[PDB]
RNA sequence: AUUUGUGGGUGGUGGUGCAU
């Protein structure tokens, strides 16, 4: 009986849901049916009319005209290397040895 | 005084924005960009009360048709509001995938973001919380060359604060390209950062912060080059005075043995 | 006039005890 009572819940939030989806949907539609002509004649009829911007604007053209950069990754440290080679060095003597076996 | 039809139809299209998050926008929005008060129209429609989805649809649809300054203008002012109230409303000042969105369309548009969008932020001293977050969007997605060395010099030639240092932090990250004009404004703010020894300063005798030293620490890293031998010498004095231990020594070491633009 | 051929980075809008 809970888990009937469960579903029924959820069914009836499902279609409260969806019954607000389609109230939703046909707002939505009257809007663009009459609020959207009503709005476009509204602003067809009517009208609705810096430091940093300077230094940005420099910034831009003195990037353009030169540059220097680098982007040097961090350096590790020589015995993580050197593990990591090692097992480089391992996996390609057992691909290897795979090889070998066929 | 607008009309009562157009009041009519920008509260229609408000209540549709904020009550749509999924489906198909009005023909109210989707002419209303068609328009040249596309400020007045926002302004009656009261944007502020649509939802996120429904923002995030909004400024792409503005970056994607409306102009340079107009689009510019309504996003700053916009963006600015929604960052503001979703920060507000987040008690662990968090955003919204539908705000993210916006933000990364208002990022890539090159003119809404450094001068409209990001110049508001700044001025606006968003929070370190806020700092934190735009740092790692942008490093999600960083803008063109251009904008971001544009923003760079900005921040560098604006004073030390938190949301500057946080944009310096996060565009040392991402490692955009760096001018001489660039170089000699991140050496500026270096050295605004350090103290001088007749006229001192609150900001050059201040002490910086953990955001501020990981910056200078990956400003070591890599742009050594893009600073001569007296910008190195000068990093390097900075390092000693107004540096740190633990991030400290590899900064001095990286301004002594760094290459010369 | 933003995009391509070629390289290339790539997990934490992380959980997390505990002390403060």
């Amino acid at each position: 009986k809970k888990t009937k009572a469960e579903v029924m819940k959820e069914v009836i939030a499902k279609s409260k849901f969806y019954k607000q989806e389609r109230q939703k949907a046909q707002g939505i539609m009257e809007d663009q049916i009459d609020n959207l002509d009503d709005n476009f004649e509204d602003v067809m009829s009517e009208l609705m009319m810096t430091d940093l911007d300077k230094e940005y604007d420099i910034k831009v053209k003195e990037l353009q005209l030169d540059k220097r950069a680098a982007p040097s990754d961090r350096t590790k440290t020589e015995e993580e290397k050197n593990a990591e080679a090692e097992e480089k060095k391992r996996e390609l003597e057992q691909q290897r040895l795979d090889r070998m076996n066929g | 005084a607008l009309p009562e039809k157009v009041i009519k139809a920008y509260t229609t299209v408000g209540s549709i924005l904020k009550t749509w998050t999924h489906g198909k926008l009005p023909k109210l929005f989707k002419v209303i960009p068609s328009l040249r008060n596309w400020q007045d129209v926002i302004y009656v429609t009261n944007p502020e009360e649509w939802s996120p989805h429904v923002v995030y649809e909004a400024t792409k649809l503005f970056v994607s048709n409306l102009t340079a300054k107009e689009s510019q203008k309504f996003i700053n002012l916009i963006l600015l509001e929604r960052f503001r109230d979703n920060i507000e409303t987040s008690e662990d000042h968090s955003l919204n995938y539908h705000i993210y969105r916006a933000v990364k369309k208002s990022l890539y548009k090159p003119s809404a973001f450094f001068k409209g969008f990001l110049f508001p932020l700044v001025e606006t001293g968003c929070n370190v919380r806020e700092a934190t977050i735009a740092g790692s969007v942008l490093a999600k997605v960083s803008v063109p060359a251009l904008h971001s060395s544009a923003a760079l010099s900005y921040l560098l030639r604006l004073p030390f604060s938190p949301p500057t240092t946080v944009f310096i932090k996060i565009l040392l990250d991402k490692k955009y390209a760096l001018p001489y004009q660039t170089v000699d404004d991140c050496v500026y703010y270096f050295m605004r950062f350090r103290i001088l020894d007749g006229s001192n300063g609150e900001d050059a005798t201040r002490v910086l912060p953990v955001i501020w030293h990981k910056a200078f620490l990956t400003f070591a890293q890599r742009y050594k080059n893009d600073i001569t031998q007296d910008q190195r010498d000068f990093l390097l004095e900075t390092v000693r005075q107004r540096g740190h231990k633990d991030i400290g020594p590899e900064i001095r070491r990286e301004l002594l043995a760094g290459a010369s633009r």
